[PDB]
RNA sequence: AAUUCCUUGUCGGGUAAGUUCCGACCUGCACGAAUGGCGUAAUGAUGGCCAGGCUGUCUCCACCCGAGACUCAGUGAAAU
RNA sequence: GCUCGCCGGAAGACCAAGGGUUCCUGUCCAACGUUAAUCGGGGCAGGGUGAGUCGACCCCUAAGGCGAGGCCGAAAGGCGUAGUCGAUGGGAAACAGGUUAAUAUUCCUGUACUUGGUGUUACUGCGAAGGGGGGACGGAGAAGGCUAUGUUGGCCGGGCGACGGUUGUCCCGGUUUAAGCGUGUAGGCUGGUUUUCCAGGCAAAUCCGGAAAAUCAAGGCUGAGGCGUGAUGACGAGGCACUACGGUGCUGAAGCAACAAAUGCCCUGCUUCCAGGAAAAGCCUCUAAGCAUCAGGUAACAUCAAAUCGUACCCCAAACCGACACAGGUGGUCAGGUAGAGAAUACCAAGGCGCUUGAGAGAACUCGGGUGAAGGAACUAGGCAAAAUGGUGCCGUAACUUCGGGAGAAGGCACGCUGAUAUGUAGGUGAGGUCCCUCGCGGAUGGAGCUGAAAUCAGUCGAAGAUACCAGCUGGCUGCAACUGUUUAUUAAAAACACAGCACUGUGCAAACACGAAAGUGGACGUAUACGGUGUGACGCCUGCCCGGUGCCGGAAGGUUAAU
RNA sequence: AGGACCGAACCGACUAAUGUUGAAAAAUUAGCGGAUGACUUGUGGCUGGGGGUGAAAGGCCAAUCAAACCGGGAGAUAGCU
């Protein structure tokens, strides 16, 4: 059957990317949480 | 021309169609078309507000001339054309100075006939002139409401507004719903009943015939479950309510006119 | 009767034999007129009954062809 | 390596999305492969992706996002104007041959084209954010011209057959060539031209639009294909040197015609229909301030420049989504032969694979199949499952019917092959020759060849001729729903939902109604023949009596009735 | 001509058998319905949790739906085990 994660890098970036995180306030809060936790992959890009 | 379709298929059994052979068999006047795309009933918020809107056929918006503020310049009528943005066919008029325009086609106005706006116009169908001048009893259409705002009333297919009494600076004219209403006397109006008076005789015949116009299915309220509609579920065909809209408010009788700053113009409400 | 409890109502058809089906009757527990009544050609992977043809569905199973089961060599689980 | 089998509208080939080295060579078999492994998409090492034309980047926009000022909002923020982004759309240009272990429309060879910059020569009114044209657009159908492609013949090279025959009305293979440049055809649209005048294109216009004359009637635009050139090249069965045996350098014949023919091109066409079928730029044109020897424009010539990013490889799959080397999912393009209506089906070509455990045996019992004596639903909740019908032609066809249907109703007869009619008929195509000729891609006659049903008469073989695959079971009575449709992804596909039609009801436009604290948006760039809500549900005969109750509407003499 | 008829691609899911520590957390095999339309599909976009969308099944909203997932109040409360 057809599963649920049918990938596309265009949609991936334009949905959860960095240029789309820092657009709203909650995005920069997400990045703040991650920079504080120490996560090495801040976003989904690359 | 109402044509009963031979009952070959079960979807063509009940189709009664209107074939006006004098419309234009071709393309429209391109410099008066403009991009008109759809919504589905979803405003800038994104959420559906008007229900039962969506899909259908694509259409282009014909800029139709409702003010008709070109006074003094006579105009021939080049052709009659379908308009899908509307219910009444549109005429393509050509003035003397070359300018072509789109007007609503009044009853019995064929190609090659002179129309003319202006306070000096002769009394006949087509002529747009203020209601100061048109006599009492004259069947007009495309009435304005504020001087200089454009036609707003008697715009549908075959509907006409009658002038019955001018008093002072106002005219009390009888709308299509039998309502009486006073508009001030500078508001322009065209003469005649709008054309295509048998937009009401046709039968769509099938369900696709209506979905072609972006008319989605209209689910009965009494089918849905009690959370989705006040009319709610219930084993068997159960109603026991008092009829309401999907939002609680009464229907089948309750009045909803609640605008006062325009009531001083209404004389006698509808039937 | 997608409505009827007594009920396998009573009568006729169809069956050697019919609680289901078809047609009348009318004592409608507890039908009924747009939460529509009655009738309705065509349509339906729709519910019920019947008939022709056909057959291992069956009286009643028999043989045969392949995949496993079985024996050998290699790898090698699971619930409890 | 020689056989055998399987797919062949795929299980072949090229991509897009996705992956990211899985690509190619050497080396290793500890771990991964459901076993072994010398093998591998595994480990280690090295190597490999070449662009002015292909695709991104770039110019332009759709739905849509962000959106300076702005309006709204306790703060955060919401909407939105100018703008600025956003392809899944519009915009300039390359083909054939060869080569590598792995790249090639990128490298090499031969032949091309496009867009700009600068400089010379000649002619010269050039210039927007503005106007106009154009780009610019639907469904369905019909056949006219063709091509791709295929078949047959001719021509060339080779063969004379392990077993009867095979010097021929025999067998096998080849018979390929583009972009570009030139010609301008089948077909499609279209009147042209010169002048005068103007309430329009925000202003101006020499352009579009409108009007009035003359004026000729054939001009113009578009356009598949063919033919010439590209090409005395390239490619070509080969034979033929050994040179490190892998093929390396060499020469290299024929390289034509008829017929059939697309779902591809003319065609963004033509006809018809109602449901009325994107936007902006690139491109041409007209002028505005501005500059008018200059600038700038046009044409030829000369040179320069075209940057940067991707290119390996899989791509219906062992490399993407499924925890797996998973019987599942995934969009586009190419589409050979014989039977065939066919992209079904069966056998095959190019090509690709035999599904990463085998070997024996031939028990019960389970899975997938074949056949069956006599009977033929007796089984059973129920003809569930299986059997049976299955094609084309001619005849024939019931009650009922909304006059369409029902209807492929039901039911009968024929079917192979050979010969004759007809050494191949009707029909399609149409050469050579003649005649015209406005001399070419012209027309008329003529019929050469090539292709070629269907039918009748006769004969002959089998138990059987729609011989395999493929391919309706049929008839009567009835309930519900008119019908086509949608629905519980993953136990319910229905009598449920929808529906066209009917009624009530609200709604006079800053409409009701809805999302919003609001701005505002949808309704709608719509106007009562319109829009929202509610019930019923095609069609026909109709829809009875009750306003006590609870609602809705209208009245309001009187009584009770809050803040103040 | 047509929400026409037979039928492949394409879209679905009526019956039966197998499977049910499956090849598969919904499939296979033999039949099956629509197949010029209220059809289907690729790419991008919009609607967000008492909310969406809903030809209406309380269905669908990342194998979760009579109120999603994640973090927090939180070591909620449990006269129960």
């Amino acid at each position: 059957m057809k599963r649920t994660f049918q990938p596309s890098v265009l949609k991936r970036n334009r949905s959860h990317g960095f240029r789309a995180r820092m657009a709203t306030k909650n995005g920069r809060q997400v990045l703040a949480r991650r920079r504080a936790k120490g996560r090495a992959r801040l976003t989904v890009s690359k | 021309a109402v044509v009963k379709c031979k009952p070959t298929s079960p979807g063509r059994r009940h189709v009664v169609k209107v074939v006006n052979p004098e419309l234009h068999k071709g393309k429209p006047f391109a410099p008066l078309l403009e991009k008109n795309s759809k919504s589905g009933g979803r405003n800038n918020n994104g959420r559906i507000t008007t229900r039962h809107i969506g899909g259908g056929h694509k259409q282009a918006y014909r800029i139709v001339d409702f003010k008709r503020n070109k006074d003094g310049i006579p105009a021939v009528v080049e052709r009659l054309e379908y308009d899908p943005n509307r219910s009444a066919n549109i005429a393509l008029v050509l003035y003397k100075d070359g300018e072509r325009r789109y007007i609503l086609a009044p009853k019995g106005l064929k190609a090659g006939d002179q129309i003319q706006s202006g306070v000096d116009a002769a009394i006949k169908p087509g002529n747009t002139l203020p209601m100061r001048n048109i006599p009492v009893g004259s069947t007009v259409h495309n009435v304005e409401m504020k001087p200089g705002k454009g036609g707003q009333l008697a715009r549908s297919a075959g509907t006409y507004v009658q002038i019955v009494a001018r008093d002072g600076a106002y005219v009390t004219l009888r709308l299509r719903s039998g309502e009486m209403r006073k508009v001030e006397a500078d508001c322009r109006a065209t003469l005649g009943e709008v054309g295509n008076a048998e937009h009401m005789l046709r039968v769509l015949g099938k369900a696709g015939a209506a979905r072609w116009r972006g008319v989605r299915p209209t689910v009965r309220g009494t089918a849905m479950n009690p959370v989705d509609h006040p009319h709610g579920g219930g084993e068997g065909r159960n109603f026991g309510k008092h009829p309401v809209t999907p939002w609680g408010v009464q229907t089948k009788g309750k009045k909803t006119r609640s605008n006062k700053r325009t009531d001083k113009f209404i004389v006698r409400r509808r039937s």
